[PDB]
């Protein structure tokens, strides 16, 4: 293969489990690494 | 414990800063209000065998279904824990109005009451009426004077919020 | 502190 | 282990200097009682078996749990060892109370006791409430005349409660 | 105050309490042009809970400059923030550059995540990365795996929670909490255990041994043991300290087993006496005593109060007393 | 974390040789008894709450020290907590029973119990009493001897199951010993 | 701004808990002595440029090196700028004494003044005598009354403390 | 974050101007009128639970649409998480009421929560409708106008307390519209 | 953490009594001298860097030994590591005068700084000689016996607090002692 294993990436969006977080927390992890390219 | 002093020292040492000038400002209302909730607390002190026996009818006066067998208020060890319960709370109150915030009410009662109240099957609503009856029967000028009677329903709606 | 293998098969024995 | 005469000499070799002329009409007026602190314990270790039972028996009329069957008061033993735990406190506060300075309390009675009774199982607010009830019946038993000429002793029972009471919060 | 009743609380006196009553949230996403104190709070008690209360001076302080610039508008606190300044020379200075591997990397654990490591394989799994790719994979392998996100809101700052029931640690991973976090005066230069060089767990945390808990600022506290082996196969020595074991026939006899741990020994004091012995001193070998302080002892049960007399009556101070 | 089939693989790696024959007679037999395992393990987390409240009601009405004023139990927060700490343990020799070796019992639950309730100042012996009580229950719900509830299985034997959770119980009482 | 109202509702937003009768409690010492503070504030306000003109004179009084060439009072653009900075100083101040607490200061006046006044090479110890010389110069009952004495004061030697 | 002293200050701050004479008419006013503020913030925190709950179940109880099936507040954790979304509302509320100032309330509670609500397909306009029936309960607690329960106050008047709490609460619902 | 109100509560919680009566007389006392104990934390507050500044260049102009090469406040970071040290100490002795009970100096400042001190190498005599040195400075500046600088009081006696602040002061010279 590649590895012992296959995780997937951190910079990958949605790793971050958006359910019973604050206001400021909520929406720093649903825009996490989905912020760069609408600026494409 | 929750109060007045408690509060500014907390947040004069996560800012890691003296006391300043607010601090101070803050216990000289401390100094205010003392001479009502003092006496408040005084008079639920020299009285309260009275008052826990006349808030435990109440909840078994509205729910006689406790004492059903099968339910939490079968034999005569289920209601002296009952009064025991409801003496505890008088007595956290009587704390509260002393040390001037609801520190003792908010570690010595309410937090985990929750998950002994559901897994020991007894019912909060019951636990709640003792309280919402014991805050009807204080008139202004017989029972307290009038902001004792204000600080003393304070604490009274705070457990019972905290409890519903 | 219990061995289940080992009493299956001394009770099977 | 110190008494209240050496504890401003080592406190006064630590800036390695004399005592100043207050510090010794402090120390003389401290002799100057001197009589009435050993009328003190005095009465207080010629009662003491009846302190140590009198305080035993309200407590376990008071708490029935702990000579009820499973009780940590349960047996002889147990028992046995809980009727003189009372009496070594009892000692050590005579002791520190002849001394002036609870040196010897905290050396050899307080040190490491309350983890020896959680190492135990006891419970440390009963051994508490313990002390409290024989600090009550040593200052009741403190100021009689009982033949002693009438005077003041209250700046020396203040300081025999205060001996009983920093028992009695170390041990819980 | 010690003790477990009178505040119908324990976790406080075990010298818990200003972790008890801080949570530094972060309530905003950005800074308000204008307003410059409520980060200061925000960014001193991430200084005093990732360099674990190291003191930074202003010069050290203002060698991040930046960091804190970029965290005031385009950052995290919890990501991003605390990620990069352990990337710092002032981080790696005092928590990688002296320290072993493995003591770098459970120092990393007590600052970033709040713990402390559980086996073997929680050490094994973050020197892997740093044997591979180097540091920078290694400190970012404490944020990106799974735990950091789900434990902490990505705007607060790190606590304490070593000693809680609902990280999914083991119970001798609660009691080398304490052996690391000693009250609220404690650095890690600080420590006793840890000199700013040493590995605090180095074989009770890879062992899984559990190590007996003394509160701080308890009246024995000042205890500190070594570690020696005791065979012929690794060549060891016998006598520093007593086995934490209760193995053969006087387990029992004399009753119930303890370990009790003493830490105050000098020469003034052994007799029955109150006072020195005056004269020459010591032995015509010329030794002490007792040649070493923090002395442990096995003892049984009808044995404990003879033995609690001869450790007072000499100058001892029971540090610890725990049941085998 | 080692179950009752690897227990023989690292018992025969120590000799490092192939395991057949002579060693499958556990395992067979292991298999060949598993649904009364199952059944027992249903039958234990079927009545948990009951059981868990059971022990710690039955606790504090042998020894009423614990909810007098400065016991261990006294206030909400601490009876709350000793609830959790019971049946945390219950949880702990469910996954044991259901595993059939009680390698998870050591590792993630007592390993270094004993001195967290001595830091604690937790008295370590009523919680021997509630683990008995909480035995008591088990063995009872295994071998349907239950007085308030009855249930329904298969007729048969199955007091290993039985004497393995005993086995599993005062191992856990004898932990914080 | 560090007040007594701010940091109340910080702390409850921090614990996430409504306002509690300790919170309230706290402000009814600001209802106190807003009664001194504000009369102080206001005697400030009507009176400033007479402190300041005063304040500025003692400074250069204490240190006449100041005013030789190749220091920082050299020209007349320096001591009207050194005249302007203890105006604005004062004028924290007076906001001090309306908020209740030291807000104003620590943010306008406080932080980050130490790298200004080291990079631009001014000297703190007269920046300040002038705050020094300003609380000295305070009677009890001719300047204001005895509280508001005190109440200046304070936050006097809370900028002296912040500066040296 | 900025009280009613505060807002002085920044409002003084851009003039450098001291705050003397013509700006002190609101804060001796502001002091004098505090224990009337108080009394109004002590009667809102005691009924708290009541509005909320009374609050969503009017919510609810105009549109049924919510606890359909595959609607908003259809299972427990939906409900749960809305009881509690209103419950944060009213708190933050009742800080800008304690305050005197409306900053608080932009700050942690509002700063955002226009799209938060977007992006979790929460119905925007059915917020309003609670909001709306919390400041309509608002104001009759203030006023004692409240046909539940009767609490005990001072004589007097208090409608600029009023105003200002239904001039909060039309805040917190626009900015979410 | 606990203020003299909150240790007759857990006083009086050990015996499950009501406080009312008897155990009022010192917190009214505590009430009517709240004036006097305010006024104090307020001077020392006030003349804190002085206070701090002072008795380090005392305890060091008594043993110079310290600013040796080699001795334990010889360089720059050595020596602001000191005036740090010694502020700290400042700072929760002014806590526990401004609360009336020395609970907050015992949880966050002493418990542990005994052999925090050891593993450092920081000399033990030298701390108490900068303690003392702290103490008779603050009972100057309670009394208002200081010869450097007079303040403004109101004309009365409060050596009751400047006994508690002395008998805070020698309370952490024991505990690193
Ligand atoms: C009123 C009695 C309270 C009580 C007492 C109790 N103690 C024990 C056991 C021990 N107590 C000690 C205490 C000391 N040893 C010393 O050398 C000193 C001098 C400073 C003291 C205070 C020790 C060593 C033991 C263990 C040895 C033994 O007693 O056999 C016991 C039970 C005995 C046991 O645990 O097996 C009791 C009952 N406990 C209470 O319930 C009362 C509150
Ligand atoms: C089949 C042999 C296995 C083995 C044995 C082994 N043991 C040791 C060393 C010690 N063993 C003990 C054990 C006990 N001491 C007791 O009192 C009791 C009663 C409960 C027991 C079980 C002790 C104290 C030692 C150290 C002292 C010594 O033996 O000199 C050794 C090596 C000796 C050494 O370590 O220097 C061996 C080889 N080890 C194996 O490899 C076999 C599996
Ligand atoms: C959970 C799901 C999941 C994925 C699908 C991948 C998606 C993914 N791929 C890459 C990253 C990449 N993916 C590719 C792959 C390709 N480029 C090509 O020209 C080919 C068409 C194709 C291989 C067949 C390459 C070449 C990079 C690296 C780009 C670079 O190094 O600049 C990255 C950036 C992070 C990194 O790997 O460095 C991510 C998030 N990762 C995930 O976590
Ligand atoms: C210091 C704070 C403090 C408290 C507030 C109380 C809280 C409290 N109450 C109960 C316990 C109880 N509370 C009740 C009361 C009732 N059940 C009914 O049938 C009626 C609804 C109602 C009568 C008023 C009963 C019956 C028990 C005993 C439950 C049981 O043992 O089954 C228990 C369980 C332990 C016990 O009391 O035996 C606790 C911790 N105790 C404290 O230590
Ligand atoms: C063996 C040890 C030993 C002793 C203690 C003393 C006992 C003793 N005490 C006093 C003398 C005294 N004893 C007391 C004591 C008391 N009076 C009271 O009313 C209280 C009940 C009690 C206080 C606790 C007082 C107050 C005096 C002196 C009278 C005075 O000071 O006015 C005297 C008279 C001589 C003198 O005044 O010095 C003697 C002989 N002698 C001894 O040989
Ligand atoms: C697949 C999931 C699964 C379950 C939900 C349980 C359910 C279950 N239990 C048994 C079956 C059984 N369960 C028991 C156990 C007992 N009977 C008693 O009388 C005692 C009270 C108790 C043991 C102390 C016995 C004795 C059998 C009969 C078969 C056997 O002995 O293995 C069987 C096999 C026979 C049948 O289908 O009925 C199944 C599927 N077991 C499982 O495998
Ligand atoms: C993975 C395994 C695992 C456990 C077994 C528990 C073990 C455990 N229990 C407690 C904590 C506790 N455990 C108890 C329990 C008891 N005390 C008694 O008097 C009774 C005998 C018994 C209940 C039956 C109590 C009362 C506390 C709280 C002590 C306190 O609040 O001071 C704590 C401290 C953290 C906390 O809960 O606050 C821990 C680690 N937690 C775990 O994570
Ligand atoms: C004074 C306090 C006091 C109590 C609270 C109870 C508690 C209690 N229950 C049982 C004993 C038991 N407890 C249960 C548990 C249950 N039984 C049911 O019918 C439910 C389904 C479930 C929750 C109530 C079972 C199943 C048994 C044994 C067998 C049986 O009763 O059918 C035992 C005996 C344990 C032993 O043998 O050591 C005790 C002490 N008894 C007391 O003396
Ligand atoms: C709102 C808060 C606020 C303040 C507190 C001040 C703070 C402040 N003071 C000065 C600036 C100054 N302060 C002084 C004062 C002195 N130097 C001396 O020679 C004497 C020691 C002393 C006279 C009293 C001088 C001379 C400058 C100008 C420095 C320079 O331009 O070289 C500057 C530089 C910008 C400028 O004023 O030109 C700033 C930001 N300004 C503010 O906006
Ligand atoms: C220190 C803490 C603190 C509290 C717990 C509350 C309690 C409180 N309320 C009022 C006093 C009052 N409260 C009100 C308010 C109202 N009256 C009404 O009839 C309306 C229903 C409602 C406004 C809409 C009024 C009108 C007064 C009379 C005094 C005033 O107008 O300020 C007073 C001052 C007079 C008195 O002592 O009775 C106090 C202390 N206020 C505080 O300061
Ligand atoms: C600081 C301020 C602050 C808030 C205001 C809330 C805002 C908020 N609410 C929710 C989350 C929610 N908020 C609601 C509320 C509602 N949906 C409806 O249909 C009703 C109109 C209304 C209840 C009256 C619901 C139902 C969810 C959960 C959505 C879901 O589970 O998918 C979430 C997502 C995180 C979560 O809770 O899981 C956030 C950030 N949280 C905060 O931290
Ligand atoms: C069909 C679903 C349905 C409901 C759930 C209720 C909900 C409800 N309550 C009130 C209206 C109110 N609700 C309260 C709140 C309370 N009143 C009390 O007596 C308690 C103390 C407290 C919790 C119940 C108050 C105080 C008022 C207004 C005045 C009053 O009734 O005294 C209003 C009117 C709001 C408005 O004017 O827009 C509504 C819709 N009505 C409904 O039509
Ligand atoms: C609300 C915030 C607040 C403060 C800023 C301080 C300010 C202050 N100090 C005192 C008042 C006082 N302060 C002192 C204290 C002393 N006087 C001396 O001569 C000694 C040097 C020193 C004690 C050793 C005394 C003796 C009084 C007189 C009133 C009293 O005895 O309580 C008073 C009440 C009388 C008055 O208004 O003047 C006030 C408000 N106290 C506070 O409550
Ligand atoms: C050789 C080195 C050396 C020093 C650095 C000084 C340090 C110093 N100052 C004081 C003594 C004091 N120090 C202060 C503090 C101050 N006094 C003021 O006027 C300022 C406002 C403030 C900072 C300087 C006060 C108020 C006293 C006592 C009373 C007084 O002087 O008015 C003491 C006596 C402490 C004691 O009694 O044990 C010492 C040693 N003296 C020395 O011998």
């Amino acid at each position: 293969l590649t590895g012992y294993d296959s995780k997937s990436s951190p910079n990958f969006p949605n790793r971050a489990a958006t359910r019973e977080r604050r206001t400021v927390s909520f929406n720093a992890r649903v825009a996490r690494n989905k912020s760069q390219a609408k600026k494409i | 414990m929750k109060s007045v002093i408690t509060t500014v020292v907390s947040a004069a040492d996560a800012a890691g800063r003296f006391p300043s000038n607010s601090d101070l400002e803050s216990i000289q209302g401390n100094i205010q209000r003392s001479a009502a909730r003092l006496e408040a607390a005084e008079k639920l002190a020299g009285n309260h065998e009275a008052v826990v026996k006349e808030a435990g009818d109440a909840c078994f006066a509205k729910y006689a279904y406790l004492k059903n067998p099968g339910e939490a208020g079968e034999n005569q060890e289920k209601i002296n824990k009952c009064y025991r319960d409801v003496d505890h709370y008088m007595r956290l109150v009587n704390y509260c109005l002393v040390v001037g915030g609801t520190g003792p009410l908010d570690e010595w009662g309410i937090a985990g009451a929750r998950e002994v109240y559901r897994t020991l099957n007894l019912p909060t609503s019951a636990y709640v009426a003792s309280i919402a009856y014991t805050r009807d029967r204080l008139c202004v000028p017989r029972d307290m004077s009038a902001q004792a009677g204000v600080e003393f329903s304070a604490y009274l709606d705070y457990l019972i919020n905290a409890l519903s | 502190v219990v061995l289940p293998v080992a009493r299956a098969g001394l009770a099977a024995t | 282990m110190l008494d209240a005469f050496a504890k401003v000499v080592a406190q006064a070799d630590a800036r390695g200097e004399f005592l100043s002329n207050t510090q010794i009409d402090a120390l003389s007026k401290m002799v100057k009682e001197g009589n009435q602190r050993l009328d003190i314990v005095n009465k207080v270790t010629s009662n003491a078996s009846a302190i140590v039972t009198n305080s035993a028996r309200a407590l376990f009329a008071e708490q029935p749990q702990l000579i009820q069957p499973g009780g940590n008061a349960y047996t002889s033993r147990r028992m046995a060892a809980c009727l003189r735990d009372m009496e070594i406190v009892l000692r050590y506060v005579s002791y520190a109370m002849i001394a002036g300075d609870s040196s010897v309390l905290d050396d050899r009675c307080l040190n490491g006791l309350r983890e020896t009774y959680q190492a135990l199982g006891t419970p440390g607010s009963s051994v508490a409430v313990a002390i409290q009830k024989m600090k009550d019946a040593s200052v009741a038993l403190a100021n009689d005349t009982t033949g002693t000429p009438i005077g003041d002793c209250s700046s020396l029972v203040a300081e025999l409660a205060g001996y009983f009471d920093r028992a009695a919060v170390s041990v819980v | 105050r010690l003790g477990t009743v009178s505040g119908n609380s324990s976790l406080d006196k075990l010298g818990l309490d200003k972790f008890l009553s801080e949570s530094n949230r972060a309530y905003t996403p950005r800074a308000q042009p204008g307003f410059s104190s409520e980060y200061e709070q925000i960014i001193s008690a991430t200084y005093k809970q990732l360099f674990g209360n190291a003191y930074i001076m202003d010069s050290e302080r203002a060698e991040m400059a930046k960091q804190e610039s970029m965290f005031r508008d385009g950052q995290l606190t919890l990501k991003d923030f605390c990620r990069a300044l352990a990337k710092t020379e002032q981080y790696k200075k005092r928590f990688f550059d002296s320290r072993p591997l493995y003591g770098a990397i459970e120092l990393n654990f007590k600052n970033i995540l709040g713990r402390t490591p559980d086996g073997l394989e929680h050490y094994r799994a973050k020197s892997a990365v740093y044997d591979t790719k180097g540091y920078e994979a290694f400190v970012d392998a404490f944020f990106d795996d799974g735990e950091y996100d789900e434990v902490y809101d990505d705007y607060t700052v790190p606590f304490y929670r070593g000693y809680k029931t609902e990280a999914n640690l083991s119970m001798a991973a609660f009691t080398h909490f304490f052996r690391m976090v000693r009250g609220s005066s404690t650095s890690d230069k600080a420590n006793p255990n840890s000199m700013q060089k040493d590995i605090p767990l180095n074989y009770y945390g890879i062992t899984k041994t559990p190590l007996a808990v003394i509160a701080p600022g308890a009246a024995g506290t000042a205890y500190t043991e070594s570690f020696s082996g005791t065979g012929s196969w690794q060549s060891g020595r016998a006598g520093l300290n007593a086995a934490r074991v209760a193995l053969g026939v006087p387990a029992t006899a004399n009753g119930k087993s303890f370990r009790v741990e003493v830490t105050g020994y000098t020469q003034p004091g052994f007799g029955i006496t109150a006072g020195t012995a005056v004269g020459k001193l010591y032995k015509a070998n010329k030794l002490s005593r007792y040649p070493r302080s923090n002395k442990s002892y096995v003892v049984g049960f009808d044995e404990l109060t003879p033995l609690y007399q001869r450790i007072t009556k000499n100058g001892g101070t029971i540090a610890s007393i725990t049941p085998l | 974390m080692l179950d009752a089939f690897s227990r023989v693989v690292v018992n025969s790696d120590a000799k490092a040789a192939y395991v057949g024959g002579s060693d499958l007679q556990a395992l067979k037999s292991f298999i060949a008894d598993g649904n009364k395992r199952l059944d027992a393990v249903n039958s234990i987390v079927s009545n948990a709450s009951c059981m868990v409240s059971d022990a710690v009601s039955g606790m504090i009405c042998e020894n009423p020290g614990l909810i007098s004023p400065g016991g261990n139990c006294y206030t909400n927060r601490r009876m709350a907590a000793c609830l959790r700490d019971g049946e945390i343990i219950l949880r702990y020799v469910s996954y044991a029973l259901l595993a059939g070796d009680a390698s998870v019992l050591e590792d993630r639950c007592l390993n270094g119990l004993k001195e967290t309730y001595i830091a604690l100042g937790v008295p370590t012996n009523s919680s021997i009493r509630a683990v008995s009580i909480m035995k008591a229950q088990a063995v009872a719900f295994i071998t349907n001897t239950a007085t308030e509830r009855k249930m329904s299985f298969a007729a048969g034997d199955c007091t290993s199951l039985a004497s393995e959770v005993a086995s599993y119980f005062d191992r856990v009482g004898a932990a914080i010993s």
